[PDB]
């Protein structure tokens, strides 16, 4: 079952289930971060997702079909981390991103700290569309953490 | 076994918090995925 939406990815280990991840559903396919998943195969209820398109240094992996997720940060505009921790409702935060300068061009950031299995959490604009998955970041010097906003390319 | 479950519908909320701050960082992205602050 493929429904529109954000999943937890949960590894079932020992005794109960532990969250790894989060993701999201649209036009069939699921988004996730390499980190979540390592890449692995999914079970979604009585179905199999097999990796489709997928790359370490993005950070991010597509089950089922190519990359679908091609909107991007405006640049100016607040966005909204809908976070779904481990063990917690999913809830919207809203906030201005900052910026990582790399070499190469900037990327939009967002500094908002939840727990590893928070990773692929989606950020969205105002239209609601994901402009970005969750997680791939740095600490700053005071242990706070800031998200890289990762969008592949479609 | 790593499998999924449904945690909500994607919408924007209106009368959601806001925080965090808005820094600007020197950051490099190495071929590993890895970023890390210069
Ligand atoms: C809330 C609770 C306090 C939780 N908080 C966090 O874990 C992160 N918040 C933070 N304030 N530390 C947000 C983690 C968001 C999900 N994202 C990852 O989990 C990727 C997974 C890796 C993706 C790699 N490509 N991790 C990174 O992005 C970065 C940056 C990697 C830098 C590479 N030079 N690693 C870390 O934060 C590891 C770390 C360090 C000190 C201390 C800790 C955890 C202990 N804290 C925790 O347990």
């Amino acid at each position: 079952e493929t429904t529109d939406g954000v999943y937890r990815v949960m590894t079932r280990r020992l005794l109960g289930s532990t969250q790894v991840g989060v993701g999201v559903m649209q036009e069939g396919v699921f988004h996730t971060m390499w980190h979540v998943t390592k890449g692995a195969a999914l079970r979604s209820g009585e179905g199999r997702l097999d990796p489709y398109w997928g790359d370490v240094k993005q950070d991010l992996v597509s089950y089922c079909g190519p990359w679908k997720l091609d909107a991007a940060w405006d640049g100016l505009s607040e966005v909204q981390l809908l976070a779904v921790p481990p063990g917690e409702r999913a809830k919207n935060i809203q906030t201005l991103p900052g910026i990582f300068k790399t070499k190469d061009g900037d990327i939009g950031a967002v500094a908002l700290d939840y727990p590893a299995g928070t990773s692929g959490s989606p950020i969205l604009d105002k239209c609601g569309r994901v402009i970005g998955l969750y997680g791939n970041g740095v600490v700053i010097k005071n242990g706070s953490y800031v998200s890289a906003i990762t969008q592949g390319k479609r | 076994d790593m499998y999924i479950e449904r945690a909500g519908d994607i919408t924007w909320e209106k009368d959601a918090e806001v925080t965090g701050n808005s820094p600007r960082l020197d950051v490099a992205l190495d071929e590993s995925g890895d970023f890390s602050l210069v």
